[PDB]
């Protein structure tokens, strides 16, 4: 299996397919250890947003790709913005607040 | 100048209650009615759980009716329908809330462990606080007469309390009467009182709940957080999209739960709010109150109080709270079977042609239009999509250097991913280096390995200058080489030494290279005889460069066409001159430390080479005669039979102990199958006879199993044992040994009967396999949970302490010397000699330097070596305090992640560990690093003094010790049971033995001292690795015990509130910073304290971190109550937030950022 | 879009109200078709091919 | 025919939190698509669309590049007809779509809207 | 596991001390479970299904 | 007493966590989801001290909650329904004489009736 | 240097460090003033910043000041643009 870039879950922005391709390859523990041991800083950083689950960081880095710019470019992965409504929708409140 | 109102960069993140108007501030609106969508139109209905003027718009940019449709109204709302037409991502994003008519109780504050509303309140949960909130039992609020503030009543004494005051101390009953109790509350007075009366003559029967309760009143008021928030009049609502009903196939909706719950939650609010409007019978509304209440509470968090059902469905439904608590799939990736590729590098790998055509779709397309070729973008998809020809070669041109890292399914240690180049294979499998395929773990039975493409271009670097295989050289955990060659290849090598007598042999001398000629001209053998040619040797010296060598010496064809492949320095001959078998990694070992990386790699590709080749030209194989049986074995099985006869006829004529004689003839077929055994082996060792000039001599057998075996490539005794030899004693389900061992062996036929009794070792071997396996990774996780936050920081700090390094003896009574334990290691300061001067201050032990602690003799056997058990470094590790072993040579590189690469060594090897005063195996390394008192602990002797009874069994008792000298005295309790070591009036030093069984290492630490703790953690985790053969550095096991001793407890007077136990961490930072501040006596002394893995793990400064392996329903809860916040520099907490790892490629980006976050 | 609406304009329109959704064979596999089959719905006008 | 879309309505319906190949762990709304979001790929070409159209209206003259934008509504938002932009030059009607065609004509050998098509 | 009735083991460490405590058990075909089990003081208890 | 020395002095620790086991020797109707985290939570994480949390924390149900203020019978015969609607007619007829008391009541109605045939 | 990379982490310690500064000139060759130093050989720009680190020049230090001077000549050459808009309010 390859795949470079398809569709997505409705409820989190993750690569899934069957469909017309195939959904991509999953990350996980295992591995996010081998990375941080390593020092491979931006190989997870993007491994963790654009490369996955940030649905303005994909778009924008892609167009980086053909345009052959490389960089990055990232933001938070949904896959924790989700989490910040999640834990809002309870009493509790959770704010990002600058310095 | 700043204060800049946008979504900019933020430095952390804070946590806190919400008030009620916190909520309004999120609220685009308010949901009023449970209507989702419309039965006919299915379209979002007015104000529902899916509006449009609430949330967002369903389509992009049109609204909801229709007044408007394309760009030319984003910023203004429709005229009929209040609908901001922006994005439909806004429905992804907008909140909203519900307002409740009476206040409801948040279940978590509520029963959450400990109470929080409750014990801030100091009252009972499911007890007082169930009784008199579900309208049971009325509660008071303050009374100046009869009734204390919080005692609870009933109906009738609520009225008879009434009738004799009344007017003047009203208490109501239910959510809002608490809501009147927590906010009537007055934190700051309570602080204070509380501070009065819990310290005035109160000895330890008190101190606990005071000391407990004032902590956390202080914190609470400090958070910032009103204790109204507690329980909320406004309830929040959780965005559309992250909830959504979106049609499946052919109809036939799909929702998510929170749907049904904050349906319910409404149609029961409403019926509150419409019943507090018509007639209110007391039973009626009050019930419904607890509806909405059941309502709130199933919505946030089912748990925990029968779940509400509904939907159909005989499952729960899943609530805010479990859809958090407790993967990461990613685009540009693939995956395939691998398959061995001999003519690759050590730094390439086979990538299928189709595979990497769809992997760097984005790369081609870029390129493409940038030649020229494709007109625009999607002619260039059109142009691949039709694979057509000149698209490949710009495919060749993409993959130039461009890494490419490789990943394997269990990936126990960072060996686990490396990086490759990509080259182009006509195929649709994987093919990979035969050298890194036992770092994998990888085997060709069938697994397959996925692939990534480094997209960020210092992702590129990343990948080509840590992550490269040829980078990994070494191994991480122990410094020995992991590249290193395996089964085909060393066979190779070892058939190219192998010195065999005459046989086309003769002494017929050359150079070298010519001798290359000689051998594929025939006329001489290869494996003669000996022979002796001119050697061209260089070595260096002081000075360094090359100094050359020639000569004349003995080798074989083998040994001078191999010589061609060494690389410029070395040794020379002589790492030829022996054979192939562990020596076939140690000259590649020795290569690196004396040349270098490049030298090295390209040397591993060509003795890879050279194997694979001279192997197929050798042509070993194994036909049904290479497996020899001895002539005596039944002979040697008939004289056991022939014992073990004897003795069950002594058994019948009773003599000796028949209870026994089990273990005696065990011991005779145990015999029995070591004289086969070596029999075998001595037979199919040597033999043969040659014929050299005047015939008779002999050598070793070239019996092809015999050669496999002396050369690694998967042929140990035991498993030969049974190939010709017999299968030994075999185990019996029960646990026992069958007295009967299987006679027979695999080069024989194997009765039905013996089968089904080596049927259980090979079910009990794969399950434990399976077990063991689980158990392995069970354990890792453990070991990064609490280890993988420290990075090796602030470069190189001062300090000398660290633990007297010497070679592990059990020679006491066993004779087994280790004394490479030291290499790469940085000297305490100057370790004497017998004499003066030698080594220095900081000097790490090099590899030729620990080589030259052999020429101080024999004598030199202690050395002082700086260690992570010790180094004065605060939130870090030092540099020179490490060592260096990596892949690679040097010390390791300012800002590493020590952690991590500790943890996965350590746990790595735990596939090959056994599961059972020797417990042994993968456990026993457990309950070392759990630190566990064991089932019949020892007892020390806190103080030295003079050993005494006191008082013979006088409790209670029990026997009593009580070692007192020079002042004050200590009374010990000894249970009678387990006797003692010491009489009375002997003396005792400080740490003595007066049990002499199992040391606890709390105990160790405690008392004995740290360097001794850590020393035992070392050497007892050790030595369940000695037995099951597996070398593992000391260094990382001293990491994880680095902060297996993280806090402590401090025990005088300072600034710091004695009881607490806090870690070192604050304490040495606080303490080296009131010496020289005020006054060192708003200080005290703190005392080490031992901490398991997990008891350590638990505690961390993230909350978020936490969030991760921990309950998170109790620690964001906790968390919550004191106004905390992550600011935030962990690894693990840091790489969810999904930003750069503080530490490696990162590190820099923070500790600039860390520095900056210092101006406000 | 606008461009996309003069691009078809340049190049004829066509615009149909209809989409696709053809069942197709995924990229990659290779065959002979042996056998077709249709069930039609009972009620449904059935096709020529059916 | 009102049996059938009646039943279409039937039960609550399903929930997503519904485990389906009892994996590790299977939830029906976890192989639900979006379909709302557009492919990178398509937002690549739609920007190099843009480009392409942007960069076509260069090589057209002054009171012709207007005409093809200011017809098919193009980098202006609101789209004009023949008449508001018969106005504004002063020709009505059919001189203005006289060059409208013209431009169209001009269209016949360049080749990057030619594949943009598909 | 076979319909009926069984005296199970349990033998070993149950309680720490290390003392037997036997225990039966009947399993029917379609019903509730019916057991008997000892305690260390030696009492006799049943769990009904 | 009962609960508080049977569970500290059986759990040391019971080494795999054996739950099926005190839950048993615990009182009132068995069976509940409700007793369950509560005793998950302690047994474990915080040990030592968590173990003397617990027994000072130690020191339910919608419908069979209602049922019980329900409990309160108060029924009533052809006698005591009669005499309830009794008062309830009495209550009402001195509303609207109170109300027909007040002339701006009927004025106003006057008022908005030559408001309804004027339409 | 498409094989270490062993000889750059030499010429500056801390291989992380080294991923920094050569992806810091990867960056400058692949996107905007490109100019390499050692010749391109048909390499990526990805190894052409480490082939350049090997052969001795450009540095952390060296990229640095040449950023300096590449603000001064972009700001003190066009100042006249500045100065002008200074004017503006006042
Ligand atoms: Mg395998
Ligand atoms: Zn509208
Ligand atoms: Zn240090």
């Amino acid at each position: 299996h390859a795949r470079s870039t398809g569709s997505y879950s409705l409820v989190t922005q993750q690569p899934l397919g069957g469909k017309a391709q195939f959904g991509g390859q999953r990350f996980g523990e295992m591995e996010v250890w081998a990375l941080e041991a390593y020092g491979a800083a931006y190989t997870l950083q993007e491994m963790l947003t654009v490369k996955s689950d940030d649905v303005n960081g994909r778009t924008k880095m892609y167009k980086n790709i053909v345009d052959g710019n490389h960089q990055m470019e990232p933001g938070m992965p949904e896959s924790f913005n989700v989490l910040l409504k999640e834990i809002r929708s309870l009493g509790i409140n959770i704010e990002l607040e600058d310095e | 100048l700043k204060a800049q109102t946008k979504t900019e960069e933020f430095d952390a993140i804070k946590i806190a209650l919400a008030s009620p108007d916190m909520i309004r501030s999120w609220s685009f609106g308010e949901v009023k009615k449970p209507e989702t969508i419309n039965y006919r139109t299915f379209k979002p209905e007015r104000d529902g759980l899916f509006c449009a003027r609430i949330f967002g718009p369903v389509k992009d940019y049109e609204c909801l009716c229709g007044k408007y449709k394309r760009l030319k109204h984003r910023g203004v709302i429709c005229e009929k329908c209040g609908v901001e037409v922006t994005q439909t991502k806004v429905r992804r994003e907008r909140m909203g809330h519900i307002e409740l008519a009476s206040p409801t109780a948040h279940i978590w504050f509520l029963k959450s462990l400990p109470s929080r509303i409750g014990l801030l309140l100091d009252m009972p949960l499911r007890d007082i606080e169930r009784v008199l909130y579900f309208e049971s039992y009325v509660v008071i609020e303050g009374g100046m007469t009869n009734l204390e503030r919080q005692q609870i009543l009933t109906e009738e004494q609520y009225l008879d309390a009434l009738e004799e005051f009344g007017d003047e101390f009203d208490a109501k009953m239910g959510a809002e009467a608490i809501q009147a109790l927590l906010k009537s509350m007055d934190l700051e007075q309570e602080c204070e009182q509380l501070r009065e009366e819990l310290n005035e003559t109160n000895s330890e029967t008190k101190r606990k709940k005071l000391t407990k309760r004032i902590k956390l009143l202080e914190a609470f008021v400090q958070s910032g957080n009103k204790p109204e928030w507690m329980i909320l009049t406004v309830l929040p609502v959780l965005p559309p999209d992250l909830r959504p009903l979106v049609p499946l196939d052919g109809g036939r909706f799909a929702t998510s739960d929170l749907n049904d719950l904050y349906r319910r939650v409404i149609n029961r609010n409403n019926r509150l709010k419409r019943l507090l409007d018509l007639a209110a019978p007391d039973i009626i509304v009050r019930n419904e109150k607890r509806m909405l209440q059941e309502a709130v509470d199933a919505l946030l968090d089912n748990g925990r109080r029968g779940r509400a059902i509904t939907g159909s469905n005989k499952r729960p439904l899943k609530s805010l709270a479990d859809m958090i608590k407790g993967g990461k799939r990613v685009d540009y990736s693939g995956r395939s079977v691998i398959t061995v590729g001999p003519y690759l590098r050590l730094h390439q790998c086979g990538l299928p042609k189709k595979m990497a055509l769809e992997l760097f779709k984005p790369f081609i397309y870029g390129k493409l239009e940038l030649r020229g070729l494709a007109t625009t973008i999607k002619a260039a998809k059109k142009m691949v999509e039709r694979e057509e020809a000149v698209v490949w070669d710009i495919l060749d041109e993409v993959i130039r250097e461009h890494p490419v890292l490789l990943n394997r399914a269990p990936t126990l240690h960072r060996l686990g991913i490396q990086a490759f180049e990509p080259v182009l294979i006509e195929g649709k499998a994987i093919q990979l280096h035969p050298l890194v395929c036992a770092a994998y773990n990888a085997d060709f039975d069938g697994d397959q390995m996925a692939v990534h493409v480094p997209l960020t271009l210092e992702a590129q670097l990343e990948a080509r200058a840590l992550m490269m295989s040829t980078n990994n050289i070494l191994s991480p955990a122990n410094g020995e080489p992991i590249i290193v060659p395996s089964q085909d290849v060393v066979l190779g090598l070892y058939y190219m030494t192998r010195d065999c007598v005459n046989a086309k042999g003769e002494g017929m001398v050359l150079t070298g290279p010519k001798e290359a000629e000689r051998l594929y001209r025939s006329g001489l053998a290869s494996l003669h005889a000996r022979v002796k040619v001119r050697i061209t040797e260089y070595e260096k010296d002081a000075n360094g460069e090359l100094v050359a060598k020639t000569s004349l010496k003995d080798t074989t064809v083998g040994r001078a066409i191999l010589w061609m492949i060494v690389p410029k320095g070395l040794p020379y001959s002589i790492v030829n001159q022996a054979l192939g078998k562990k020596a076939i990694s140690k000259m590649l070992n020795t290569c690196y430390r004396i040349l270098g990386l490049k030298p090295t790699v390209i040397f591993a590709d060509q003795i890879m080479y050279t194997g694979f080749a001279y192997a197929a030209r050798s042509g070993a194989s194994v036909g049904i005669d290479d497996m020899v049986i001895p002539e005596k074995k039944h002979e040697i099985i008939s004289e056991a039979e022939a014992e073990v006869a004897e003795i069950q006829e002594q058994f019948q004529s009773g003599l000796v102990t028949a209870g026994e004689r089990y273990n005696k003839v065990i011991d005779i077929w145990a015999a029995a199958n070591d004289r086969v055994s070596k029999a075998m082996m001595d037979n199919l060792q040597t033999e043969t006879v040659i014929n050299r000039d005047g015939q008779e001599e002999k050598q070793v057998s070239f019996n092809s199993i015999y050669m496999m075996a002396d050369s690694g490539a998967r042929g140990s005794a035991a498993q030969i044992r049974q190939l010709a030899g017999m299968r030994g004693l075999m185990a019996k389900p029960d646990g026992s040994i069958i007295e009967t061992p299987i006679t027979a062996n695999f080069r024989e036929g194997l009765n039905v009967l013996q089968y089904f009794i080596s049927t259980h070792g090979a079910r009990k071997g794969l399950a434990d396999t399976a077990l063991k396996t689980a158990n392995s990774g069970y354990l890792t996780r453990r070991l990064v949970d609490v280890a993988q936050d420290l990075v090796v920081t602030e470069d190189d700090c001062g300090t000398h302490e660290g633990i007297m390094m010497t070679p592990v003896i059990e020679g006491g009574d066993v004779k087994e010397p280790l004394r490479d334990r030291v290499l790469g290691r940085v000297t305490a300061e100057d370790v004497l000699k017998p004499g003066t001067a030698d080594i220095l201050v900081p000097r790490n032990t090099l590899l030729h330097e620990q080589w030259c602690d052999l020429l101080e003799e024999n004598s030199v056997d202690a050395v002082k070596v700086r260690s992570v058990v010790s180094c004065d470094t605060d939130f870090g590790v030092c540099a020179h305090c490490y060592g260096r072993d990596l892949a690679r040579g040097h010390i390791i590189n300012k800002g590493e992640a020590i952690g991590v690469i500790a943890a996965q060594s350590i746990g790595e090897p735990g596939t090959q560990l056994t599961m059972r005063d020797i417990t042994g195996g993968l456990p026993r390394v457990a309950d070392l690093f759990e630190a566990r008192r064991p089932k019949e602990p020892a007892i020390l002797a806190e103080i030295s003094g003079i050993v005494s009874f006191g008082k013979e069994t006088k409790g209670k008792r029990r026997l009593v010790i009580t070692p007192v000298d020079g002042s004050d005295p200590y009374e010990e309790m000894i249970p009678k049971w387990r006797q003692l070591n010491v009489f009375e009036g002997e003396r005792v030093e400080r740490g003595d033995v007066i049990s002499d069984g199992p040391e606890a290492p709390h105990d160790i630490l405690r008392l004995r001292g740290v360097h001794a703790v850590t020393r035992y953690i070392v050497n007892e985790v050790q030595d369940v690795y000695r037995l099951q053969g597996v070398k593992i550095n000391d260094k990382h096991i001293e990491v994880i015990v680095r902060q297996m001793l993280r806090k402590a407890t401090i025990v005088n007077a300072g600034s710091s509130d004695f009881l607490e136990g806090e870690q070192v961490e604050y304490s040495r930072v606080k303490i080296a910073n009131r010496e020289l501040e005020a006054n060192g006596k708003v200080g005290a002394t703190y005392s080490r304290d031992l901490l398991g893995i997990t008891k350590a793990s638990l505690a961390t400064e993230s909350f978020i971190s936490a969030a991760s392996f921990q309950e998170t329903t109790r620690v964001l809860t906790e968390a919550a109550v004191a106004g905390k916040r992550d600011e935030l520099r962990g690894l693990k907490e840091n790489v969810i937030v999904g930003r750069l790892i503080p530490a490696g490629t990162g590190y820099a980006y923070h500790q600039d950022r860390m520095r900056r976050r210092a101006a406000g | 879009t606008p461009e996309e609406k003069l691009l078809r304009a340049i190049f004829g329109e066509k615009a149909s109200d209809v989409k696709d959704s053809s069942l197709r064979v995924p990229n990659g596999v290779s065959g002979t078709v042996i056998d077709v089959q249709v069930f039609t719905r009972d009620g449904v006008e059935k096709d020529k091919r059916a | 025919d009102k049996i059938r879309k009646v039943l279409k309505i039937a039960k609550e319906p399903i929930s997503m939190e519904t485990p389906i190949g009892d994996d590790e762990d299977s939830h029906l709304g976890d192989f639900i698509e979006d379909t709302t979001l557009e492919l990178p790929l398509d937002s690549a070409t739609t920007e190099s669309l843009r480009a392409a159209t942007h960069d076509v209206l260069a090589g057209l003259t002054a009171r012709e590049a207007k005409v093809l934008r200011m017809r098919f509504g193009i980098d202006m938002n609101t789209d004009y007809t023949l008449e508001e932009v018969g106005k504004q030059f002063d020709v009505t009607r059919e001189r203005i779509r006289q060059i409208e065609a013209k431009a169209l004509r001009k269209l016949r050998h360049p080749s990057r809207s030619e594949v943009l098509r598909s | 596991r076979s319909p009926g009735v069984f005296f199970d083991s349990d033998k070993g460490k149950t309680h720490s001390s290390g003392k037997v405590l036997y225990n039966a058990r009947i399993i029917p075909y379609r019903g509730s479970w019916l057991d008997f089990e000892f305690d260390p003081k030696d009492n006799l208890f049943v769990r009904i299904d | 007493q009962s609960q508080l020395k049977l569970l500290v002095t059986r759990g040391k620790e019971q080494g795999y966590l054996t739950y099926a086991e005190v839950n048993d020797h615990l009182p009132e109707d068995i069976v509940d989801s409700d007793q369950i985290e509560d005793i998950i939570q302690m047994i474990n994480d915080m040990g030592i001290q968590v173990m003397e949390e617990a027994p000072d924390a130690d020191d339910t149900d919608p419908v069979r909650m209602y049922m019980r203020e329900m409990g309160t019978v108060e029924l009533l015969t052809r006698e005591g329904e009669i005499d309830i609607a009794k008062r309830i007619e009495d209550g009402i007829n001195q509303v609207q004489c109170s109300v027909a008391e007040y002339p701006e009541a009927i004025t106003y109605l006057l008022e908005q009736y030559d408001r309804v045939e004027a339409e | 240097a498409r094989v270490t990379v062993q000889d750059a982490v030499e010429k500056i310690g801390n291989r992380f460090d080294l991923v920094l500064v050569a992806a810091r000139r990867a960056r400058q060759m692949q996107v905007g003033g490109k100019d390499p130093l050692v010749p391109e050989e048909n390499d990526k720009t990805t190894v052409i910043a480490l082939r350049e680190i090997e052969e001795g020049l450009i540095n952390n230090q060296i990229l640095d000041v040449r950023e300096r001077q590449e603000q001064q000549e972009q700001e003190a050459a066009e100042l006249q643009a500045v100065t002008a808009i200074a004017e503006g309010r006042r």
